[PDB]
RNA sequence: AUCCUUAUGCACGGGAAAUACGCAUAUCAGUGAGGAUUCGUCCGAGAUUGUGUUUUUGCUGGUU
């Protein structure tokens, strides 16, 4: 690694990232998945979010950072998983991505895994 | 108002549709980074990328073709 | 263009060498007719010539780094969508 | 003009028609000032590079060397003279000679295609073609 | 153990298209490509640039 960027919190470990990105994808391919920070940014102004993944290392940092600050106005859990260019290829995307918004549908195929991942990433944020 | 801008007037005119979305992202960025900076501190080094960029990037989109082997 | 560069003949005639296939007072009297009639009997430059003297300053180095090959139509795109436009033809239904 | 290359001896001639084993060997003959040495100067040059695979352009002028003004008798501004593996080939025009080519031809596409016939009709050793567009009545 | 969902791989069977399919020691590109708008906002991944083939690619059979 790198020095993890302080701002950066909380932070999913080894053993989460492989849970979290596996559902982003998983999600992709029922287009469910938002990618990216201004459509990750309009669906909390919507409401459809159910959680925004955002990397760690994105460069400069402070581009992302004002989703923290809106998400826990609506209430919506978040996590930083610790690269970008892994979180692009998630998304189905050649190019690193730093951000992403898991949306809802209720009828969902995947809805278990969601609520499954939300559960553990709320644990982060003491 | 930002069509207005200079950013955009300064450039050839088959360049500004391209333009508008090129800055329209980077004033978003920078408007992000206001937001996060501290009330008494705020420093700007963000913009200088992002003018350096869009003003080396503009050039390249007028810059046209190089010329073919026949 | 590798003969183009070199220069040098054997002392010899160009016909033969191939194989080629074909498919003194009178004078001075005329010369001297001609003369006493010699006797008795542009514009693009002058416009310009006088910008060329006026190039004459520019230095060795500017000279050089000179863009090299502008195209400001994109003449070569659209010319190669108009061949592939009008390829082939197809035969009209019945 | 400058892009294509000029013969300064009757040597460079000879030698650059043996050379070129596949291709037509174009030159021609005609003399810088002319006004219609010029002219030719300019439509064979546009249309050199197009025809870069089949046929090899050169320039050469009757006061340079003036070796070769007998054997093939050139008379008028300038003369195309084609030739192939040694062979100086021939094409009717409708104009009455048979031997060279000396009209100021009008297109560049009309000019391709006489190139292109002589080539294709010579590669099969046929010593007569017949250009597609006969210019009697031009020349 | 059955059953069900999505992705990817090999595959029988059924269709449609080749003005289509690619390639690049090459430019940018969710840090927003390219569009739509009822003017309030809405979609979100390719666009340039050079190039190869494109009335056809390989392979058999008949008849002369
Ligand atoms: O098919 P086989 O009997 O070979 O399965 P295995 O011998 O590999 O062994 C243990 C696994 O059996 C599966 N079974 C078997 N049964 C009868 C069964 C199983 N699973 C469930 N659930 C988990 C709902 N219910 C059952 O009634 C399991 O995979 C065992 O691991």
């Amino acid at each position: 690694m790198s020095a993890p960027n302080p701002k950066a919190f909380p932070l999913a470990d080894a053993a989460l990232t492989q849970q979290i990105l596996d559902v982003v994808q998983q999600a992709a391919n029922l287009r469910q998945l938002k990618k990216g920070a201004n459509e990750a940014t309009k669906t909390l102004n919507r409401g459809i979010s159910e959680f925004i993944i955002m990397a760690a290392d994105c460069e400069p940092i402070e581009i992302l950072l004002h989703l923290p600050l809106l998400c826990e106005d609506k209430n919506v859990p978040y996590v930083f998983v610790p690269s970008r260019v892994a979180l692009g290829r998630a998304c189905g995307v050649s190019r690193p991505v730093i951000a992403a918004s898991i949306t809802t549908n209720d009828a969902s195929a995947i809805k278990t895994q969601i609520y499954a991942v939300k559960d553990k990433i709320e644990t982060l944020l003491i | 108002y930002l069509f207005a801008s200079d950013m955009i007037q300064k450039f050839p005119v088959s360049v500004h549709k391209q333009m508008l979305r090129m800055l329209c992202a980077k004033v978003s960025l920078a408007a992000r980074v206001d937001a996060g900076q501290k009330n008494g501190d705020r420093n700007t080094v963000l913009a200088h990328k992002w003018k350096a960029e869009l003003s080396k990037k503009a050039r390249k989109l007028s810059e046209a073709p190089s010329i073919s082997e026949t | 263009p590798s003969f183009l560069d070199q220069e040098p003949p054997a002392g010899y005639v160009p016909g033969i060498g191939r194989g080629a296939t074909g498919f003194k007072t009178l004078e001075l009297k005329l010369a001297q007719k001609k003369k006493k009639r010699a006797n008795e009997k542009s514009n693009v430059k002058r416009q310009f010539a006088d910008l060329k003297e006026s190039l004459a300053a520019v230095t060795e180095s500017e000279w050089m780094d000179i863009p090299d090959a502008t195209d400001f139509t994109r003449r070569n795109k659209r010319n190669r969508i108009q061949e592939q436009l009008n390829r082939k033809t197809y035969a009209a239904p019945d | 003009s400058v892009l294509l290359p000029q013969l300064r001896t009757g040597w460079h001639v000879d030698q650059a028609i043996v050379t070129e084993t596949k291709r037509l060997v174009v030159i021609r003959f005609g003399r810088k000032n002319d006004r219609q040495c010029m002219i030719m100067d300019e439509l064979l040059s546009s249309i050199a590079e197009r025809v870069r695979n089949f046929a090899v352009i050169y320039l050469c002028d009757i006061d340079e060397v003036s070796d070769f003004d007998e054997m093939y008798e050139l008379t008028d501004p300038m003369t195309v003279m084609f030739f192939y593996h040694n062979k100086h080939m021939m094409c009717d025009f409708g104009t009455g000679n048979n031997n060279k080519l000396n009209f100021i031809v009008d297109d560049k596409q009309e000019m391709i295609d006489i190139l292109e016939t002589i080539f294709r009709g010579a590669r099969k050793n046929k010593g007569l073609v017949v250009s597609p567009y006969d210019y009697n009545h031009k020349r």
